[PDB]
């Protein structure tokens, strides 16, 4: 907020929002995977399963 | 008498020495250059690796 720094170091915390509204269609009872590839370090992925009834805000634990 | 000839033989050997000196001068430079490239070439090869990041995906027709 003060400078323009965009490095992630001790004490900082950032959330990430991936928007797929019109371009990518996802619906109930489906399995999807989101893969993140940093320039260095681990390469992790996120596997979940869409619920059977979509609400405005859903939790996937 | 003996002085006159020894001048001629003296000139003969110095010329041969100089010509041999020039050739051994010229050759030493070439050998030095070739040794230098070998080190440079060797270092470049070791550092040129490649990794694989992420999964492998098959697309079926």
């Amino acid at each position: 907020d003060t400078t323009g720094d965009t490095l992630l170091e001790q004490g900082e915390l950032a959330e990430i929002t991936v928007t797929l509204a019109p371009t990518i269609t996802l619906s109930t009872n489906t399995d999807f995977i989101i893969e993140v590839k940093p320039p260095a370090g681990a390469v992790f992925s996120i596997q979940r399963t869409t619920p059977a009834y979509i609400e405005t805000v859903n939790d996937l634990q | 008498i003996t002085a006159l000839e020894t001048a001629i033989i003296l000139i003969a050997f110095v010329v041969v020495a100089s010509v041999f000196a020039f050739t051994i001068l010229s050759a030493g430079t070439f050998s030095t250059e070739r040794g230098k490239e070998a080190v440079y070439a060797g270092l470049s090869e070791v550092r040129s690796s490649i990794e694989i990041k992420g999964s492998v995906v098959i697309i079926g027709e």
